[PDB]
RNA sequence: GAGGGUGCUUGUACACCCAUAGGGUGAGGUUAAGAAUUACACUCACUAAGUGUGAACAACACAUACAACUUGUGGGAUAUACGCU
């Protein structure tokens, strides 16, 4: 059978379900080193994952051994003592063990040794840099570790443990969009995949993947909308007779010029603020806009393709075209306004998994 | 409003006999300032009518060099047009006198 | 008046407040000067923000409308402000 679900993530609110201050800074100060021991983590085994296959290399420079990754008691030219992830997994556990759990590495291990393979071509070659971690990663956790999920109705709130921590989920006013998605799981009905948690200065965050499935509407193949992005437009769609204007000029690209240009504003004002205290204080207000337009982009964006796929499903459009959009990537290519101010990857990414989980098929010409 | 899918009134002209419509007056000068007022008023409340009616097949098409063709704005429209014009409706409004009428300095 | 805090996350606005927050400071290194003292886009860090209960800078309860809510990680690339020639 196919894969009748599309991979979905939410973001949840958890308070450290304790009662005193001291308790609940112990284990907010626990989790932070959690985090800088993941992202000690996540370089270990990116160097350990890179250092071998140049030994490859050197020895076939050598005598052009086939020297290959496997296991020497499984293979005669295997040179590793046992599985390369294993060998990731150890050579981290080893020094990090004691003070954060094992289920992040395995899992950071997976989601590192997963993609290097395929950046292999990019590597022997040479057009790709060892990633270089952040320390404000989002560390990762499996299924593995979800544990004493319940609803304690006293607090109003769902009740878990994160690998023996005790937490209160503030959903607050969201009493039916993922209320009834945490209780899809606390009765076993709902998949949940290996998650992530960001910790964002007092506030906590779960990014859960819950894997949410397709919806079927009544749709009509033969029925095609005629879609096209642009500036000045950003959703233009045609249904026969149907048009609808999705996006304006000013609600997308003024107001995003707008938030840069005050950014620029802040920037050139940062230089004669408050000095001799640090750089950091200087560009403190700098710091306000971190993702201030990207925000607002990734919001109007969402909220453009939502008008999309709920124009073409209710028209019953069941293949959505977008027209001349590779020509229209080719221009934009060449040029600097078009690409550093129309996000079309994000829009065209955004309808393909709107789209692919309406059922609704997306051309691209 | 009076039921415009009955009415009496003729379509077009007709040759009306004076005799009858000045009548009550005694005056046809009269009677005419008489029924092209009750015309006005009754030209006012069709045009509110037809816009009411018009509101509901408001197709929202941004477009406006192309021309669209709305078959039921169109039935409407065309409802309303072989009605017997308003000036038409107040003559038979007031031939079977059903148009009030008072003079405001004579009744002072 | 911008910008913000609480009102799950995002956007708009909204009530209540904070807001010279593009500020008020503390420490370490360094520099200059006879000294007071100044200096650093040098480094690190602290400090403001709904109502009630509550001795309380403890904790708990309550707190607006619409729309959206698949993210995270990394690489390549460009540009902005600043510093030097």
């Amino acid at each position: 059978m196919g894969k009748s679900t599309l991979k979905h993530t939410r973001k949840i609110q958890i308070l450290i379900d304790l009662p005193t201050k001291d308790e609940k800074k112990e284990v907010m100060d626990m989790m932070y080193q959690w985090r800088d021991r993941c992202f000690r983590a996540a370089n270990i085994i990116v160097t350990h994952l890179y250092v071998q296959e140049m030994i490859k290399d050197f020895f076939y420079l050598s005598e052009g051994i086939k020297y290959k990754l496997a296991d020497e008691k499984k293979d005669e030219k295997g040179i590793l003592q046992r599985s390369r992830m294993n060998t990731t997994y150890r050579v981290v556990s080893d020094r990090f063990k004691g003070e954060m759990p094992t289920n992040i590495l395995s899992t950071l291990n997976h989601g590192l040794i997963s993609s290097f393979n395929k950046n292999r071509v990019q590597y022997w070659k040479g057009e790709r840099s060892l990633p270089n971690f952040k320390k404000d990663m989002a560390f990762p956790f499996g299924l593995q570790g979800i544990s004493r999920l319940v609803y304690d109705e006293e607090k109003k709130a769902f009740c878990f443990r994160l690998y023996r921590v005790p937490f209160k989920t503030y959903l607050g006013k969201d009493f039916t969009d993922k209320r009834m998605l945490l209780e899809r799981l606390v009765k076993g009905d709902v998949k949940l995949c290996a998650s992530n948690i960001q910790l964002n200065g007092g506030k906590i965050f779960w990014l859960a993947v819950f894997e949410i499935e397709k919806e079927k509407h009544s749709l009509k193949p033969e029925v095609i909308a005629e879609a096209s992005l642009s500036l000045e437009y950003p959703i233009v769609v045609k249904t026969g007779k149907n048009r609808l204007t999705i996006g304006t000029k000013e609600e997308f690209l003024y107001r995003r010029l707008a938030i840069q240009a005050a950014r620029r504003r802040t920037q050139v004002g940062a230089t004669y603020s408050r000095s001799g205290k640090g750089k950091k204080r200087k560009l403190k207000a700098v710091d306000k806009y971190h993702k201030t337009e990207s925000n607002y982009v990734a919001h109007r964006i969402h909220v453009y393709s939502r008008k999309l796929i709920d124009f073409c499903i209710k028209h019953q459009a069941g293949t959505l075209i977008l027209m001349n959009q590779e020509d229209k990537v080719g221009i934009a290519k060449e040029e600097e306004f078009v690409l550093r101010n129309w996000s079309y990857y994000e829009l065209m990414t955004k309808i393909k998994y709107k789209a692919e989980k309406a059922g609704i098929e997306l051309i691209i010409g | 409003m009076q039921d415009l899918k009955n009415t009496k009134a003729p379509v077009s002209t007709a040759t009306l006999n004076r005799n009858e419509f000045d009548s009550k007056t005694g005056n046809i000068y009269e009677a005419i300032s008489i029924a092209s007022k009750r015309a006005v008023q009754i030209n006012s409340d069709i045009k509110k009518e037809l816009l009411e009616k018009l509101e509901e097949f408001a197709t929202y098409s941004d477009s406006l060099e192309e021309v669209f063709e709305n078959k039921e704005q169109i039935e409407v429209s065309k409802f309303y047009e072989k009605l017997p014009k308003p000036h038409a409706l107040a003559v038979q409004e007031w031939l079977e006198d059903k148009i009030y009428y008072r003079n405001t300095e004579k009744d002072a």
